[PDB]
C-alpha cells in the first residue's frame, strides 16, 4: 500500500495509491497561540487565538521545522499510518531546486524512515489524470503559477514559465478591495474567512468592462455571505474583480503578463512543429483554476493571441483541483513504476546523487 | 443597492432583524429618490429615481419572495432625475411627477398616458409639490424662494408669493384642508421659520414663528383630521408638532418629542392603520442609518372608550372620480369612512 | 490547571486508536470505535472506564449505529471524557477522524464538573492529533447526529456512519 | 469664474477592446512624417510595406 | 488543610478547602473614628466612625487596610493561625502585576504562610460551571466584570469593567424608598435596605409591562418587617431597583447596561470564537441572584446578537459563591499540593515567583 | 481665495490657501445632552461641545477613518464654514483631503455634499499622504501618517505612488487614549464617560513620550521617582502617573498590548518598503517622513530610527524626517498645492459635476 502526498502551498492532499480521491485534505497552516502549536484543521478550528503561518511561501520553504510538522500531521494525524511501512510518492514543483529536493529526501528517509520514496513533477502527474501525453499544463496553485509544455512524454524545461501570482495573491487582493466596501479583515484568522469567501462567490467574467457596467447599474450580481460570528456581508463587483488579477496582473502592481499570455508565451518558446498540438491540449490544474467561467475566458483570450487557423481547446476537468494527486495515485499503481522506487538502503549508502538522477 | 437603485418593501408584521438578502424592488437603473403608496390601492407604489423615469409596481399581498424587477408600467417623460411623486388625493390612477428639469407632469398610470405637461412655470429647482384637499390645485416650492399655486388641468398660475423665505436653504410648502398654504423655510440670518399663507391675500403671512438656527430642511407632516402639523427636520433628533386654528397667531406650539439620535427619513401612517383603541392619533416611522423605529403619538385620555372628538371621519381607500372624469373638470371630495369599526 | 495527570493506559489506548497498523482482519475488529475516560478513585489520574467501549467489530453485527449507543454510554449525572472515531463523507472526500468529546451534564455534581473542566486542557495536550472537539453540557447537545456533523464539517458533511443525515 | 467655462475639460480616452482592433498589419517604415492612416465612415486605409 | 479566601469588592469570603460553603462572610471595610474596626465590628458602631473600602473596586488601593482585613480574617473569622496553613487567594481581572507581587510579599513576610497561590475569580467561576471556554459576567458588590475565557486563559484586551453593582443598587433602593414616605439614611438602615433587596427584589421580563401591572393592582406588593417590629410595604420598587443594571440612566450613569457590556466584550474578541461565547455565558456574583435575571439577559442579548446565533445564559443556582466554591475544591485536591508557592521557592526568586507559576 | 479643509478622525483643520497655519483647529466631536432641562440647541459641535462636555455625550462622526454617521458629519462641515471660518461656502472653492486607498463610495458622498448641500463653486480631493510630502518639499519618500483613527504608510517615488505597497494599521491616537484609561485604572484613577475621554486625551498629549529602550525605562521607573509627573484635573484634583507615560505610546511599537495581531509602526513602515521595487528602497530609507498628531511624542523619531535600522540592512542609511510642524503637515501641504499655478487645471466645477456626475471626480484624482 503506497502513499501519495502532494504538498502544496496552502493545501496538502494525502491518500493511498489506487484510490480516486484524496482521503486527507487539510490546509498547510501552522498556528501558535498569541495570548504549543496547531497544524491543519486543528489550527483552523482554534484560529480565534492562533497566529496562522504558511510554511510554504511562493513554493519556497521558509521554515523546515514547521514543514516537518505538516508531514508529521499527514502520517500520524490524518492518514493514521506508519511512514516506515508504506512507500510514499512525493510531488515537486517544476524546475524544483536540487537543494529543495534533497531536504525532502533527507527528511523522509531520516526522520520518517520511509522504506521507498519517489519525487515526481506536479505538471507531469496533472497530465496523467487527463489521460494525455501531449499538452501544456497550466497549474496555478496557492503560491506560484507554472506553464509546463509536454510533447509525447518529453519535457521542455527551456519553455517552462513561472508566474508569481496565485491563490494567495488573489486572497490578499480580495482583502484590499473588501475594505473599499467597509469590511476590514486584517488578522491571519480573517485571511481564511476571505479565502473561504473567494472559493464560494468569486468567478471569472467573460468580459470585464461589460461586467462592470451591469454591476454598476443593476443588483443582479450581488451575493450574501455569512461570517462565523453571524453578520451577513454582501459583495458586488468584488466577485469578479479579484479573479481578474489572473488576467491583469497590473491590478496588483505587477509588471508581468497575465496567465493567458504566460500560457501563450510558453507555447511560443516551443518548437514550431509542436505548437499546433499544444494549442489543442491546454490543461488546467490547481485550485486557482476552479473559478466558474475561467475556461471560457481562457479560450477567448488565447484565441485572440493564437493564429486563426489553430484550434484552441482548454481542457478543464471538473476534478482538476486534485489532478496532481489523482495523477500520482495512477502512477503509484502502474506496474511499470516499481523500478522508479528509491530504497532507503540505497540512499544511505549513495546519498542524494541517486535522487537527482532517476528524476526530472 | 450595489448597482442601480432599489427600495425595501416589507409587511408591517415582519419586525425584528431583516435578512440582508431579503428581496427588494430593484428595477431602476439609478438610485431611487422618492416613493409613495397609492391612496386607493394598498399594493401599488410608485417610485422616482435618477434614471429620469417613474416606475409603478404591484406588491403581492404576502410581500416579496423573489426580487421584483419588472414593474406594471414604466412611465417615461422626464429629461432629468425625478425626485417628486404625489398621487392624486381623489382621482383614481392619477399621478403627479416633477423632475429636476423644472417640468411638472400629470400622468395616467392606468393607461400610461401623460395627461398634462407644465414646463414654463418653475424657473428653478422644485423642492416639493402638494395637492389641495379635493385635488383641484397644488402648491410648489421652488429654488427661487417662490411659492406658487397652480391649476394643472388649465395650466394656469392661480397665485404666487415671491421671497416667501429669505434664506437660501431649501424650503417646503404643503396644502391644508381649509385651503391655506403652510410653508417652512429659512431667514436671511439662517433661522428656521414656519409660515401660514392665505391664497386670496398673499401680501403678508398670518404667522411667522422661528424655531432655531440649526441646519437641514424641515419636512412637515399634516394631519387633516386633527389639523396638527408635525415638523421633522432632516438630521434633527426632535419632532415638533403644531396646531393650526383660526384664532391668532394661527400657529400654536403643542410640545416636542426629543430623542438622542438624528433621523435620516420620516414616515407617517395614514389614519386607516392606527390603533384606534389606544387614542393613538399619529404613528411615525423614524428612519435611522441602519434601523426604522416606529414612534407612537397618543392623546392621554382616562376613558378607555372610543373618542368621537379625536377621531372624525377620514378619507377612505376608495376613489371618488376617475382619470377621465377629473380631466373633464369635475371636482369632488374624498369619501369619508368611519374609524369606529376598527375598535377592538 | 488541577494537576491531574493522564494514566499510561489512556495514552496507550490513544496511540492504538489514532495510528492504524497493517493488521490481519481479526485484529481489525478489535480496534476501538468509542472509549470513555473517567477519573480514578483518588482523583489523581485519568483512567479508562472499564467495559464502556465500542469496538469496530461490533459495528454492523450487534451495534447498528455506533453514535447512538455511544451516547447511551454517557452517564446522566456524571462527567466523562470521550474519544469517538467518526467515519463521515464530505461532498468530495471520505474522512475518518477522531473526536474528543467533553460530557459535562448540568445534572452532574459541582465537584465532578469542576475537576474535569480544570483538567481538560491538560489531557487534551497529551492527546496530540485530535482536530475535532465537542463540548456537550446537556443530553440534547450530544444525542443529535447533526450536532456531531456540524462540528465535523459544518454544512459540507453529507453522510455519517454510511448513513445520510 | 474660478474654473474656465468649457464642455470638454473632462474628455477622456479609452482604447477599444482587442477583438475590435486590426492585427497583423505590416505598417509602413517610411521615414516621411505623414499620418500613415486615412479613415472614413466606410473603410480604413493604412499604408503598408 | 488549606485556606481559601475570596477578597471580593464588598464582602470577604473565607473558609477551608473541601468545605461546601465559606465559613465567614463579612464586609471588607475599615472603621476609623470621625481605633481601627474591621468587618461587622466596624458596622456595629454604625455612624461614629467613617468606613473605607480598601478593595472598593476589585483592585486593592490601600494595602495597610488590606492587611487588617486578612489579619481579621485569619484570627477572628477563620480562627486559625496563618503560619500553619497554605492560603489560596483570589484576584480581580486586570489586576496589575505589581499588586500580585505585593500580595505575595505580604502573605509570606507578614503572616508567614507556608504556601500560597493566586487565582483569577472569573476563571474559577467558569471552571465550577464545567467549561473551559465562555464569557463570565461577574457582578459583585462594587464592580461588574465581563471576562471572556478561552481554554482557561483570560483575554485581557476584551475584558470590560462596570462600576455598577450591588452597592449602587442598595443606594438606589434607598433613594426610591423615600418616595413611599419611608426614611432610610443611616448606616444601620442601609443594612436593612440590603436585606430587603436580597429578599424581595426581582428582575421583570418586560419593564414597561410590569409597570402597568403594578400600577393597576396590588398583587406585586410585599410586606417586610423591620428589626424593631414596624412593617413596611413595597410595590413597584421590587423590579425598579434591579432594572438599573439594564438601564444605568436611572442612576445618572452614561454607561451601557450589563447586557450590552456582555455583548460589547464578546464583540471585542476574535470573530471565530464569538459563536462559542454566545452559547457559554455564565453568571456569577451576588448581584446575579435576582430571580428572573437569566431570562431577561437571554432576551436582551438576543435582540443585540444576530438572529442566526444561539444565546444561552448559564445561571447555576450556587453562582453566588461559585468563585469560592471553585477555589475551595482546587485547594482540596491532592494533585494541587504541587502547585502551592512554597516558602523555599519564595526565598529564592522573591515576590516575582508568582508570575511564572500562578500565571 | 481657496479653502483647505482637512477633516481627520479626531481633529478638523481649516484655513485659507496661502497661509502657513490652519486658522481653525477644533475637535471633530458632536455632543448631545443626556439630562433633562429644568430652566426655561439639541447638539453642539467643536469647541462649544468641549466646554459643555460635563452634561453632553460626545460622539465622533469618524471612527477608524470611516464615517459612522453622515448627519453629524455635515454638522462638522457646517460648523467649519459658518462658525469657525465664517465664510460663505458658495463663494470659495474647497480643497479636500482623503485617506489613502479611500473607498470610492466615501469619496462620492464627500463631493456630493459639497456640491449639493453647501453649493461650493469648485472642489478637489487629494491624498493626505501626498500633501504631507509637499510640506517637506520632497518628491520621493515614504509617508507614515498617524492621526486619530488609522495609520497609513504610503511610499512615493519621484511623484509616483505605489498603491500596492500601501499598508494600513488600525491603531492611532484614539486607541492609545483608550489604552491609557485601562492602565490608569491600575493606579486607582477611573475614567469612563465620554466627557472624561478628552481629559485622558489631554493627559496623553502633555505627559506621554516614547522611550528609547522600553525595558530599561521600566527598570528606571520601578526604582526611582524621577519619571513621575503630576497633572491637574479640571476639578482641581492632582493625579500622578509613573510608567504609564511611556507605556501608552509603546502600543504603537508593540500592538500586542492591545491584543492586536498586527505588527508595530516600525515594522509596518519596513514592510511597506519591502513591498516596493528593490531599486527604490534606498531612497525610501533616507526619506521616511512622519505625519499626524500621533507622531508628536517626544523621542518617537529616535526610537523609529533605531528600530528600522535593526530591520534594514547595515549598508542602508536610515533618515527619519520629523519636522516640528508635522501635526499640520497635511494642511500645510494642502495650502501649498492650492496656491501653485499648475493646480488650477485640477478644479472640478459644480456645473461640470451636475452634467457628468461622480465619474469625473474618480478621474482627475488618485
Ligand atoms: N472552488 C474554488 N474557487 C476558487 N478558488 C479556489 C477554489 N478552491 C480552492 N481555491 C484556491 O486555490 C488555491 C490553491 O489550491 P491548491 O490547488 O490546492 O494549491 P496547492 O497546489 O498549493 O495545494 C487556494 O488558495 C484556494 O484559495
Ligand atoms: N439573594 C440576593 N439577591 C440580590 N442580591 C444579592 C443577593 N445576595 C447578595 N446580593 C448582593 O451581592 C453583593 C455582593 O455579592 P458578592 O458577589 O459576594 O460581592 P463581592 O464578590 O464583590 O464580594 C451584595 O452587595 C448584595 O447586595
Ligand atoms: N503633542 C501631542 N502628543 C501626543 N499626541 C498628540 C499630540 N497632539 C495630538 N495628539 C494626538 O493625535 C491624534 C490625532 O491628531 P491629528 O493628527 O490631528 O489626527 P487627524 O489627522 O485625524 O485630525 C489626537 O487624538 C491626539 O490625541
Ligand atoms: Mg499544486
Ligand atoms: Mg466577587
Ligand atoms: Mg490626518
Amino acid at each position: 500500500a503506497a502513499l501519495v502526498v502532494d504538498n502544496g502551498s496552502g493545501m496538502c492532499k494525502a491518500g493511498f495509491a489506487g484510490d480516486d480521491a484524496p482521503r486527507a485534505v487539510f490546509p498547510s497552516i501552522v498556528g501558535r497561540p498569541r495570548h504549543d502549536s496547531y497544524v491543519g484543521d486543528e489550527a483552523q478550528s482554534k484560529r480565534g487565538i492562533l497566529t496562522l503561518k504558511y510554511p510554504i511561501e511562493h513554493g519556497i520553504v521558509t521554515n523546515w521545522d514547521d514543514m516537518e510538522k505538516i508531514w508529521h500531521h499527514t502520517f500520524y494525524n490524518e492518514l493514521r499510518v506508519a511512514p516506515e511501512e508504506h512507500p510514499v510518492l512525493l510531488t515537486e514543483a517544476p524546475l524544483n531546486p536540487k537543494a529543495n529536493r534533497e531536504k525532502m529526501t533527507q527528511i523522509m528517509f531520516e526522520t520518517f524512515n520511509t522504506p521507498a520514496m519517489y519525487v515526481a513533477i506536479q505538471a507531469v502527474l496533472s497530465l496523467y489524470a487527463s489521460g494525455r501525453t501531449t499538452g501544456i499544463v497550466m497549474d496555478s496553485g496557492d503560491g506560484v503559477t507554472h506553464t509546463v509544455p509536454i510533447y509525447e512524454g518529453y519535457a521542455l524545461p527551456h519553455a517552462i514559465l513561472r508566474l508569481d501570482l496565485a491563490g494567495r495573491d488573489l486572497t490578499d487582493y480580495l482583502m484590499k478591495i473588501l475594505t473599499e466596501r467597509g469590511y476590514s479583515f486584517t488578522t491571519t484568522a480573517e485571511r481564511e474567512i476571505v479565502r473561504d469567501i473567494k472559493e464560494k462567490l468569486c468567478y471569472v467574467a467573460l468580459d470585464f468592462e461589460q461586467e462592470m457596467a451591469t454591476a454598476a447599474s443593476s443588483s443582479s450580481l450581488e451575493k450574501s455571505y455569512e461570517l462565523p460570528d453571524g453578520q451577513v456581508i454582501t459583495i458586488g463587483n468584488e466577485r469578479f474583480r479579484c479573479p481578474e488579477a489572473l488576467f491583469q496582473p497590473s491590478f496588483l502592481g505587477m509588471e508581468s503578463a497575465g496567465i493567458h499570455e504566460t500560457t501563450f508565451n510558453s507555447i511560443m518558446k516551443c518548437d514550431v512543429d509542436i505548437r499546433k498540438d499544444l494549442y489543442a491540449n491546454t490543461v488546467l490544474s490547481g485550485g486557482t483554476t476552479m473559478y466558474p467561467g475561467i475556461a471560457d475566458r481562457m479560450q477567448k483570450e488565447i484565441t485572440a493571441l493564437a493564429p486563426s487557423t489553430m484550434k484552441i481547446k482548454i481542457i478543464a476537468p471538473p476534478e482538476r483541483k486534485y489532478s496532481v494527486w489523482i495523477g500520482g495515485s495512477i502512477l503509484a499503481s502502474l506496474s511499470t513504476f516499481q523500478q522508479m522506487w528509491i530504497s532507503k538502503q540505497e540512499y544511505d549508502e549513495s546519498g542524494p546523487s541517486i535522487v537527482h538522477r532517476k528524476c526530472f | 443597492a450595489s448597482g442601480g437603485g432599489a427600495f425595501l418593501v416589507l409587511p408591517l408584521s415582519k419586525t425584528g432583524r431583516i435578512d440582508k438578502a431579503y428581496p427588494t424592488v430593484c428595477g431602476h437603473t439609478g438610485p431611487v429618490l422618492d416613493i409613495d403608496w397609492c391612496p386607493h390601492n394598498d399594493e401599488v407604489i410608485a417610485s422616482g429615481s435618477e434614471d429620469c423615469t417613474v416606475m409603478v409596481w404591484q406588491i403581492p399581498e404576502n410581500g416579496l419572495t423573489s426580487p421584483l424587477t419588472e414593474p406594471v408600467v414604466v412611465l417615461e417623460g422626464h429629461t432629468k432625475r425625478v425626485g417628486i411623486i404625489a398621487w392624486h388625493p381623489t382621482a383614481r390612477n392619477v399621478l403627479l411627477s416633477a423632475g429636476c428639469d423644472n417640468v411638472v407632469l400629470i400622468w395616467n398610470v392606468g393607461t400610461a398616458e401623460e395627461l398634462y405637461r407644465l414646463d414654463s412655470l418653475h424657473p428653478d429647482l422644485i423642492y416639493n409639490v402638494s395637492w389641495n384637499h379635493n385635488g383641484s390645485l397644488f402648491c410648489s416650492a421652488c429654488k427661487d424662494k417662490s411659492v406658487r399655486i397652480i391649476d394643472p388641468r388649465r395650466g394656469t398660475l392661480v397665485a404666487e408669493r415671491e421671497k416667501a423665505h429669505e434664506g437660501a436653504r431649501p424650503m417646503r410648502a404643503i396644502f391644508l384642508a381649509d385651503g391655506k398654504v403652510f410653508t417652512t423655510g429659512f431667514s436671511r440670518m439662517s433661522e428656521r421659520q414656519l409660515a401660514l399663507w392665505d391664497p386670496e391675500n398673499l401680501e403678508e403671512p398670518m404667522a411667522l414663528q422661528e424655531l432655531d438656527s440649526s441646519n437641514g430642511a424641515l419636512l412637515p407632516f399634516y394631519d387633516p383630521d386633527t389639523s396638527v402639523v408635525y415638523v421633522c427636520g432632516k438630521g434633527d433628533s426632535s419632532i415638533r408638532y403644531f396646531e393650526i386654528t383660526e384664532e391668532p397667531p394661527y400657529i400654536h406650539f403643542l410640545n416636542t418629542f426629543t430623542s438622542k439620535e438624528p433621523q435620516r427619513g420620516m414616515g407617517s401612517m395614514p389614519k386607516r392603520g392606527l390603533e384606534v383603541s389606544k387614542c393613538e392619533i399619529a404613528r411615525f416611522y423614524k428612519l435611522h442609518e441602519r434601523k426604522c423605529e416606529p414612534i407612537v403619538m397618543t392623546v392621554p385620555r382616562k376613558s378607555d372608550l372610543f373618542q368621537d372628538d379625536l377621531y372624525p371621519d377620514t378619507a377612505g381607500p376608495e376613489a371618488a372620480l376617475e382619470a377621465e372624469e377629473w380631466v373633464s373638470g369635475r371636482d369632488a371630495d374624498p369619501i369619508l369612512i368611519s374609524l369606529r369599526e376598527a375598535y377592538v | 490547571a488541577s494537576g491531574v495527570a493522564v494514566s499510561d493506559g489512556v495514552i496507550k489506548v490513544f496511540n492504538d486508536m489514532k495510528v492504524r497498523k497493517s493488521s490481519t482482519p481479526e485484529e481489525v475488529k478489535k480496534r476501538k470505535k468509542a472509549v470513555l475516560f473517567c477519573l480514578s478513585e483518588d482523583k489523581k489520574n485519568i483512567i479508562l472506564e472499564e467495559g464502556k467501549e465500542i469496538l469496530v467489530g461490533d459495528v454492523g453485527q450487534t451495534v447498528d449505529d455506533p453514535y447512538a449507543t455511544f451516547v447511551k454510554m454517557l452517564p446522566d449525572k456524571d462527567c466523562r471524557y470521550a474519544l469517538y472515531d467518526a467515519t463521515y463523507e464530505t461532498k468530495e472526500s471520505k474522512k475518518e477522524d477522531l473526536v474528543f468529546i467533553f460530557w459535562a451534564p448540568e445534572s452532574a455534581p459541582l465537584k465532578s464538573k469542576m475537576i474535569y473542566a480544570s483538567s481538560k486542557d491538560a489531557i487534551k495536550k497529551k492527546l496530540t492529533g485530535i482536530k475535532h472537539e465537542l463540548q456537550a453540557n446537556c443530553y440534547e447537545e450530544v444525542k443529535d447526529r447533526c450536532t456531531l456533523a456540524e462540528k465535523l464539517g459544518g454544512s459540507a458533511v453529507i453522510s455519517l456512519e454510511g448513513k445520510p443525515l | 469664474k474660478v474654473v474656465r467655462q468649457s464642455k470638454f475639460r473632462h474628455v477622456f480616452g479609452q482604447p477599444v477592446k482587442n477583438d475590435q482592433c486590426y492585427e497583423d498589419i505590416r505598417v509602413s517604415r517610411v521615414t516621411w512624417d505623414s499620418t500613415f492612416c486615412a479613415v472614413n465612415p466606410k473603410f480604413l486605409a493604412v499604408i503598408v510595406e
